[PDB]
């Protein structure tokens, strides 16, 4: 994955699971959630942005 | 009346016109063939 | 007949109930004078109530014990009139409507602003679906069958 | 001039020195009551508040109750008397439960010392805290507070019957 | 009183220390995040359980969670 | 480049309309949920969140008053139109006794023509309660032509006040200086408004309505009395009703002003033909207001050195109990919309409140008091309006504290005093509320448990353990007495109410004393009980809505917010909005109480039919006396007993007000779904109907979501207020209607 | 007038601590400020600060926190919060290790700290009975 990938989410605790968000970009570092996920709909908070983990997300073919 | 025509097309002007215009006809339709009960064919 | 009533035209009920109402709407209409608009609203309301009352009698419409039309919706084709037509009309109304609805939503939900047109209708879109709803029991069941209509699994869920 | 001012010089305080908290009038009317009287038992204190209470208690019971007369009858009276009696004893009965619950103390004014003085390393509540120091904030002073209640309530409930029969009678 | 826990996803943007009213969070080194600092909950006594801090929290499901458990004259914010 | 207005601030432009939350700063990105459809209506007329700059939200508010001005106006020519061309007026005026006033006819539709009832008249129509026709002919209206024209002039006048709001907002609005002028607002209002409206409306009187109304109180008929200019033109058609007008305007000028004592009287009372007030006294009432009003408007310091300062009248009353006094007030009052619309909405409900009262305690218009109708449904409506206004000058209040107010500039002054003792007062307060509810309410529930109990020689009544309201006795004997003794000038008490005689119309009884016993002690002890009550609800609001024990910092959460959290044991409703949510439920309670004594004590002890020995007949009978003392008879003998009509509609003309009854019944139980349930049941459910959609893929891309909080807390109170209110409005016409 | 020097100018508020704050815990913040500026207390209405040391004494640690707040507004960013016991059991508070919460310092450890998501928590049904 990388920058403009889609990605389908795996975290089920997630106001995003099971849709598909577009990656912002993926940390180089050793952070535990690298992969920044943007997606078009706003959650219950209102944020429509989110760091995901490497095997919470799933490139979209 | 570029701006006017698209605040024709906000929802409650919209809204309000097509239930004005089903009111309408319904009760046209009331009028013209009153105390209908069952299907008239 | 059916569950017991009998039709309307019969009913000695249905016509104490037309003979009543009429007797009350020609009471009133004595308290009025001459061809003054109130004479001739009481008049009108006679012959719309006279009216009413003839086309309830012939149309095959079963009447109970209180003199009054009782609807036969079991499915009997006989007084498919009273139920099955009217709703074969709503259903083809209301699919209209639910067609036309989930056309403009998804046509727009394709565009940069989805939401922008979703309060500011986009009207001559919204005409165009609107009017290509009589085509909604062919449009559904051409959409189904592509798979087009459901969705499967990019559908969210809860955490259990 | 200004007649609203900080409790005590605290500003801090949720409470005011106002022209009715801290009025002259107010200290010496509230200094010649039963309760903050001083030179006073417990057992006095209670009895006087007993015998107030249970005189002021039976107009109501007798001239209101259920066995009222507009003349003067003797059965209105006992009636009046047994429940302002009974009402009493119940009033009793609350100080007595609640003086079980509150302290646990026998001489205070000294334990709060003697905690400040020799150290209280202990369970606490009972050597250590102890709010208030007076005589009616211990077990003790408590029960005889209760005792003065009853007993006063008992002879003021009486006493007032005697005037009310002695008022209704001869005027 | 109550239990706060902080959780890995955890970014390190201090709006749930800013918006305590209790000062019951603070911001503590950390090496999980782009920021290197994790939010800490050591003054769980002085919690009140208006879950302010959660309604900062700009993480997914929240990486800071106040459950609610024994009453106590602090946590009930009783100034009586 | 004048210094009281800018010229062309604002360009008049169709672009704005097309982009919906502009005016916000947070709804101008577009909606994202439908939380922003919400709150694109809730924040429209809040301009002080639009705008950082007093001078703008000023103009705002400034062009909204005259919109509305516009709207109260097109509202009027709508009635004067109906007046015109769908009533049966001309026919009422010749027969005022014995035609129901009808303005409204319903189209023949659905069936629905059975609401045109038999108002009289040869005349069909929904019979009217908003008493038009009484107060045109108090006017001297007697054509319909008259209403015709004067709707002509309320359309030019909406239109003239529409083109105000906008040339003022547009092309030439008023700087901040210029709103501030209090001085000079309040020597405005007082003199040319109050005061030449009083003279204008006096002259009308004296000219027009005096000679008109006294010519059709003699039995001249409407189409032989002359036109109303004629009385101007001709001294000698006004000569004649009244001897006074042949010397003209020289007594007036030469200060022989009791010659006009033809046509400006003192005699209290009522007219005997009409039942309502004399038109003589009321020209003389006009008269007096406006001169008085004149004198008071020539108070204030406005651009010549004469007048007052209200900034030192302020400053200057202080006093030992507290500190500053004054001072800071009328910074307040002068840089803060919300304080204003508080003291005014607050005066202006209790105002309207007042003008109920007098209305049907004073009848002022012809043939008013024998329209049982139009009087309970003037009351009620007033004392509606009074009440909710009243609630919002107590919300506008809370506003003004959370958002408006600064502690530095209010040092040691009364809002800083009150504030500092809140607690005091919000205890005694609380305490008042306590003793009044026991009290009043106690005492009604002793009286049904021994009436239950068989004890009928126990109960707070008449005929037992009697409470006399000796107090308001005195106040009505006092009235009584006062023509000849303390209004030396008087011939007759101001109102029959306080004493006197049976006053009846046509057999009819238009006012009569209105007995005070221990009926209406209780009653009145349980108006005081809901009234501190209401007070209570909303002066902890006020008080409380910057800070308390709980939340040291609520004035940050802003005016309007749920909660603080589940935290503290609970901070659910400790807003200032969520007191005014419990203050309108309280205030409804109130005014319910208050319209019931009003309507039962009427019908039971005033209205009814007068016999031609003297003997007077009530509607009810008087059982008001003996049974509005227990709970179990205000249930049977006025709720059960005068619902009678309203579920006995079926069928007839007033059909519409049973259908209105149960529909209002339906909409007070569709609010207790707002007020009982939460915000996450029903957002869980959504996510069910979302999935659905979605597996469907008709998911709006405007995600739903349910309504937050206060708005679910808002739309339960409003359906409340309406199922309720309309409820009672249902059920008082038809009763009122049919009897 | 009042019992401190370093007392703000306030009039007294029936909004004040209780007999809890004497039997239980009490709170003070202190701050030094260079202007008598006039702020609003947390329990009743507007005190005026002192040019110097300035000590209020509260019921809760909230309201002192508020206070704190405020001053922020003022550019006071100086002042202490302390626990006090029934007796002269003074515990500071609210700038614990001199830096406040919000700022990283070294020599903090994480408390409460749950390395996994909220998804990772354990099912109820195997807490049961311990
Ligand atoms: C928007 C829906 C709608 C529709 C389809 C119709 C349709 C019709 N109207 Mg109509 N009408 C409507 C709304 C509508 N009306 C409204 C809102 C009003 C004002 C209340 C009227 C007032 C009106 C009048 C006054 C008349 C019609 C008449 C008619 C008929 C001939 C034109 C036709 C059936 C005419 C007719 O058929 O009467 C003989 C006629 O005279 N309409
Ligand atoms: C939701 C249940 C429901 C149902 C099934 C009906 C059904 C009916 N109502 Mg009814 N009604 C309802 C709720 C309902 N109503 C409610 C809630 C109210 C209170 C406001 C009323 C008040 C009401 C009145 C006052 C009247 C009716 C009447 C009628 C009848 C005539 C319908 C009509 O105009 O057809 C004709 C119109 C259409 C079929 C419209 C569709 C035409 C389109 C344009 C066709 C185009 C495509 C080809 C019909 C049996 C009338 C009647 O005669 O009763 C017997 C009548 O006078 N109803
Ligand atoms: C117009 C598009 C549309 C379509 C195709 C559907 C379709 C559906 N809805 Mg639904 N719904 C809609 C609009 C729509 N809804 C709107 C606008 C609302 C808000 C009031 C809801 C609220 C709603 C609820 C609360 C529920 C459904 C449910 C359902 C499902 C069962 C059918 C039903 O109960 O009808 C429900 C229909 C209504 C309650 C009335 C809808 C209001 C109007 C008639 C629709 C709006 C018309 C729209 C403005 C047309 C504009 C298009 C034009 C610009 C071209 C079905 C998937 C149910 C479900 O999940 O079952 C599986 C369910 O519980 N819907
Ligand atoms: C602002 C107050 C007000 C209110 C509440 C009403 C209310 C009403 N008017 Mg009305 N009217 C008003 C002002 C008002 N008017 C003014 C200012 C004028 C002068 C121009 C009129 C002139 C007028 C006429 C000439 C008629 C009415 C009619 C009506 C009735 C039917 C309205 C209708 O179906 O229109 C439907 C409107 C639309 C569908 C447009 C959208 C209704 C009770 C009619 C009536 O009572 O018929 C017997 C009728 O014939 N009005
Ligand atoms: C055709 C004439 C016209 C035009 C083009 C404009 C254009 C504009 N006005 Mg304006 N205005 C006008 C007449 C006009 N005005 C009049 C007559 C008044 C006096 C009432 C005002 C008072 C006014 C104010 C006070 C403000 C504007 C503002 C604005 C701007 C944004 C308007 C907007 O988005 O809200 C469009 C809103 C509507 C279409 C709603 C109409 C509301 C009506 C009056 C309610 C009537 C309903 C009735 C009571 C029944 C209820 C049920 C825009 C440049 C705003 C601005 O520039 O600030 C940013 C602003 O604050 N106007
Ligand atoms: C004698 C002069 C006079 C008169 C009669 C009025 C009358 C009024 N003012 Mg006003 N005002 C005045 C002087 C005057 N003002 C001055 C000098 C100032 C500056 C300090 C203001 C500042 C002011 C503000 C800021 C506001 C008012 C408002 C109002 C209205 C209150 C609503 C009401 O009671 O409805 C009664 C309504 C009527 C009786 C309808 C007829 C009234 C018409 C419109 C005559 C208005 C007189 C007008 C000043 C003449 C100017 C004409 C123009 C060509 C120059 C009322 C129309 C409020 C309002 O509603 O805004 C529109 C409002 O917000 N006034
Ligand atoms: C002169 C009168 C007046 C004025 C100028 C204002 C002005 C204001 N109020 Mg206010 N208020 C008033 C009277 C007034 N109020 C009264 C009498 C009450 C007591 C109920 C309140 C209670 C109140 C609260 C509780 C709040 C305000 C708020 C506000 C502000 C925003 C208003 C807004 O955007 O609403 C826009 C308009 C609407 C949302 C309309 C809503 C529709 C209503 C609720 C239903 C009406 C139904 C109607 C009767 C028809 C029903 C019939 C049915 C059959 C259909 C604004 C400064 C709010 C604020 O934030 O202030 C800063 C706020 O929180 N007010
Ligand atoms: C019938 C229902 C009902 C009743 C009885 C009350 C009663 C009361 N409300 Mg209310 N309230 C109600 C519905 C009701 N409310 C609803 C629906 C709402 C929602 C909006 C509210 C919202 C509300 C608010 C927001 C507030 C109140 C307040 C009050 C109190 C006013 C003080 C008073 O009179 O106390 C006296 C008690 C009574 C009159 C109740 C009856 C007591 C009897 C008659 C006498 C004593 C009986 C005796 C002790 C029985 C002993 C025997 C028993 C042990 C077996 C009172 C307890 C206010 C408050 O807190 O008090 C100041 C206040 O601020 N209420
Ligand atoms: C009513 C009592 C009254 O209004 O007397 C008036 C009394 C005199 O106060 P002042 O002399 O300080 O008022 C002078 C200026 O403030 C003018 O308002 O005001 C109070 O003390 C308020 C206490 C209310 C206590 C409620 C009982
Ligand atoms: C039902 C309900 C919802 C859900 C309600 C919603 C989503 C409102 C939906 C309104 C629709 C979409 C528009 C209104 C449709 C009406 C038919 C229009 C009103 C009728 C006119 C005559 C005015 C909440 O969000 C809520 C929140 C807090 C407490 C209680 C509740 C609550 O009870
Ligand atoms: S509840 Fe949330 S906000 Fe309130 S203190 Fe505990 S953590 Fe900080
Ligand atoms: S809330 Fe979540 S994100 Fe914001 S700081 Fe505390 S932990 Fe990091
Ligand atoms: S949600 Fe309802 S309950 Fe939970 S906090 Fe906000 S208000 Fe109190």
């Amino acid at each position: 994955i990388q920058k403009g990938s889609t990605v389908r989410i795996l975290r089920k605790e997630s106001y995003w699971y099971n849709e598909s968000g577009t990656v912002v970009v993926v940390d180089q570092s050793k952070v535990r959630y690298p992969v920044l996920v943007r997606f078009t709909k706003v959650n219950y908070a209102g944020t429509n942005t989110n760091n995901f983990g490497l095997n919470e997300v799933e490139e979209v073919v | 009346m570029k701006d006017f025509l698209k605040y024709l097309s906000t929802a409650p002007v919209l809204l309000t016109a097509w239930l004005t215009f089903t009111a309408g006809f319904v009760i046209e339709i009331n009028r013209f063939y009153p105390d209908a009960l069952t299907f008239p064919f | 007949d059916i569950g017991g009533l009998n039709p309307c035209k019969d009913s000695e009920v249905f016509q104490k109930r037309l003979a009543k109402t009429v007797k009350k709407l020609e009471n009133r209409l004595k308290k009025y004078e001459e061809g003054t608009p109130p004479q001739i609203a009481i008049q009108q309301q006679i012959t719309q109530t006279k009216q009413r009352f003839t086309r309830y009698a012939d149309s095959n419409l079963l009447c109970g014990n209180d003199g009054l039309p009782h609807l036969i919706t079991d499915g009997r084709w006989s007084h498919g009139s009273e139920f099955l037509l009217p709703s074969i009309l709503f259903l083809y109304i209301s699919g209209w409507i639910g067609w036309v609805g989930r056309k403009y939503i998804r046509t727009v939900g394709q565009t940069s602003n989805p939401t922008e047109k979703e309060i500011i209708i986009d009207v001559p879109l919204a005409i165009s679906i609107m009017t290509s709803g009589f085509l909604w029991p062919f449009a559904a069941w051409q959409e189904f069958l592509s798979g087009d209509l459901i969705a499967s699994d990019e559908t969210i869920t809860t955490s259990p | 001039v200004s007649f609203i001012k900080p409790y005590r010089q605290d500003p801090f305080v949720g409470h005011l020195a106002t022209p009715i908290t801290t009025s002259a009038f107010t200290r010496a009317y509230l200094k010649v009551l039963p309760a903050y009287r001083p030179g006073l038992t417990p057992l006095s204190r209670g009895a006087e508040i007993g015998f107030t209470h249970g005189y002021f208690l039976i107009g109501p019971f007798y001239t209101y109750g259920p066995l009222r007369s507009v003349e003067f009858s003797l059965t209105s009276l006992a009636a009046g008397l047994l429940a302002a009696i009974t009402l009493l004893l119940i009033l009793t009965v609350g100080l007595s439960i609640y003086g079980q619950v509150t302290y646990d103390v026998y001489d205070n004014a000294l334990i709060v010392k003697l905690v400040r003085q020799m150290v209280g390393s202990e369970r606490t509540q009972d050597l250590p805290q102890i709010k208030g120091t007076s005589e009616l904030d211990t077990v003790l002073g408590w029960q005889k507070f209760s005792e003065g209640f009853f007993s006063g309530g008992l002879i003021g409930s009486i006493v007032a019957a005697v005037g009310i029969a002695l008022y209704s009678t001869y005027l | 009183s109550h239990t706060v826990k902080i959780y890995d996803t955890c970014i390190g943007c201090t709006q749930c220390v800013r918006a305590c009213p209790t000062d019951v969070l603070e911001m503590v080194p950390w090496d999980g995040c782009k920021a290197g600092q994790i939010a800490s909950a050591p003054r769980t006594e002085d919690c009140v359980g208006c879950k302010r801090c959660e309604t900062a929290c700009p993480t997914d499901f929240l990486s800071v969670r106040v459950y609610l458990g024994g009453e106590t004259t602090r946590s009930l914010g009783l100034a009586y | 480049k004048s210094t009281i207005v800018d010229f062309n601030p604002v360009e008049t432009s169709f672009e704005k309309w097309a982009k919906p939350g502009q005016f916000s700063r947070t709804l101008a990105k577009g909606p994202k949920t439908t939380t922003w459809i919400w709150n694109l209506h809730a924040d429209a007329h809040d301009f002080d969140i639009q705008t950082n700059s007093l001078q703008e939200v000023s103009r705002k508010i400034f062009s909204a008053h005259f919109g509305q001005l516009a709207v109260i106006f097109l509202w009027l020519s709508g009635m004067h139109f109906h007046g015109a061309y769908f009533s049966n007026y001309s026919a009422w005026l010749t027969n005022p006794t014995s035609t129901k006033p009808s303005a409204q006819i319903v189209w023949p539709i659905v069936g629905q023509e059975v609401l045109n009832a038999d108002v009289g008249g040869n005349f069909q129509g929904i019979q009217i309660t908003s008493g038009f026709f009484q107060l045109w002919r108090a006017e001297g209206i007697t054509s319909e032509v008259e209403l015709y024209w004067t709707a002509v002039g309320g359309l030019v006048a909406s239109f003239l006040m529409l083109f105000a709001g906008w040339f003022h907002y547009h092309k030439a609005a008023p700087k901040l200086e210029w709103f501030q002028n209090v001085e000079s607002m309040l020597n405005h209002h007082l003199a040319g408004l109050l005061g030449l409206g009083s003279l204008s409306w006096a002259g009308h009187q004296i000219h027009i309505a005096l000679p008109i109304n006294k010519l059709l109180d003699l039995g001249v008929s409407p189409e032989e009395i002359p036109l109303p200019y004629e009385f101007i033109l001709n001294r000698d058609l006004i000569a004649q009703l009244y001897p006074s007008f042949n010397k003209g305007l020289t007594p007036f000028f030469t200060l022989n002003w009791g010659e006009y004592s033809d046509f400006l009287t003192f005699k209290g009372g009522l007219n005997p033909v009409t039942g309502g007030l004399w038109l003589t006294d009321t020209a003389h009432h006009h008269l007096a207001i406006a001169v008085l009003f004149i004198v008071a408007g020539h108070m204030y310091k406005t651009n010549w050195f004469l007048g007052h300062s209200i900034k030192t009248i302020l400053e200057a009353h202080k006093g030992p109990f507290t500190g500053e006094g004054h001072k800071g007030l009328y910074e307040v009052l002068t840089t803060s919309w919300h304080a204003q619309l508080a003291i005014n909405l607050a005066l202006f409900g209790s105002l309207s409140i007042i003008v109920a009262h007098h209305m049907y305690a004073m009848p002022p218009y012809p043939y008013i008091a024998i329209d049982y109708p139009t009087q309970l449904s003037l009351f009620t409506h007033h004392v509606w309006i009074g009440g909710f206004c009243i609630v919002g000058g107590a919300a506008h209040g809370a506003i003004f504290f959370v958002r408006d107010y600064n502690a530095a500039n209010n040092y040691n002054n009364l809002i800083d005093r009150v504030i500092r003792h809140r607690d005091a007062i919000i205890s005694h307060l609380n305490w008042v509320c306590i003793f009044l509810g026991c009290h009043s309410f106690g005492l009604y529930v002793h009286n049904d448990t021994m009436r239950a109990l068989g004890r009928s020689q126990d109960l707070f009544s008449d005929n037992a353990i009697a409470l006399k309201p000796i107090f308001a006795q005195f106040i009505q004997n006092l009235h009584t007495l006062a023509p000849g003794s303390t209004a030396p000038n008087a011939l007759t008490t101001v109102s029959y109410a306080f004493g006197g005689d049976v006053i009846s119309v046509g057999s009819k009884i238009a006012m009569m004393p209105i007995s005070l016993g221990t009926a209406d002690f209780l009653v009145h002890h349980i108006h005081a009980f809901t009234i501190h009550v209401t007070v209570l609800i909303l002066l902890k609001g006020v008080l409380y809505s910057r800070n308390s024990r709980l939340i040291p910092d609520k004035a940050n959460l802003g005016f309007r917010f749920p909660c603080d959290g589940p935290g503290r044991g609970g901070t659910c409703q400790v807003s200032a909005w969520d007191h005014v949510f419990l203050g309108l439920f309280w205030m409804y309670n109130s005014i319910s109480i208050v319209i019931f004594h009003f309507s039962w004590k009427m019908q039971s002890d005033v209205w009814g039919t007068v016999s031609p020995t003297g003997a007077v007949s009530h509607i009810t009978g008087g059982n008001f006396a003996q049974s509005s003392i227990t709970i179990n008879g205000w249930l049977r003998d006025f709720l059960w007993s005068q619902a009678a009509q309203v579920v006995q509609s079926y069928g007839s003309s007033l059909s519409a007000y049973g259908l209105i009854f149960l529909g209002a019944h339906f909409i007070w139980a569709f609010s207790l779904m707002f007020l009982f349930s939460g915000r996450g049941y029903w957002q869980e459910l959504i996510e069910s109907i979302v999935w659905a959609h979605n597996k469907l893929k008709v998911a709006p891309s405007i995600q739903p979501r349910a309504l937050s909080i206060t708005q679910g807390r808002a739309v339960g109170v409003a359906h409340y207020l309406l199922g309720g209110i309309g409820t009672t409005w249902a059920f008082f016409l038809a009763r009122i209607i049919s009897v | 007038k009042l019992k401190q020097s370093d007392f703000p100018k306030f009039e007294g508020s029936t909004g004040g601590w209780l007999s809890a704050a004497k039997n239980e815990e009490k709170y003070v913040i202190i701050w030094t400020s260079k202007d008598a500026s006039l702020f609003e207390m947390p329990t009743g209405g507007t005190a005026k600060m002192n040019a110097g040391n300035n000590v209020a004494y509260f019921a809760r640690k909230e309201q002192c926190l508020a206070l704190g707040s405020q001053l922020r507004g003022f550019k006071i960013t100086n002042y202490k919060i302390f626990r006090i016991y029934p007796p002269l059991d003074i515990t500071l508070l609210h700038p614990f290790d001199g830096v406040f919460p919000e700022k990283v310092n070294q020599g903090r450890s994480p408390v409460g700290k749950r390395d996994a998501s909220i998804g990772g928590n354990p099912n109820p049904a195997s807490l049961k009975f311990q």
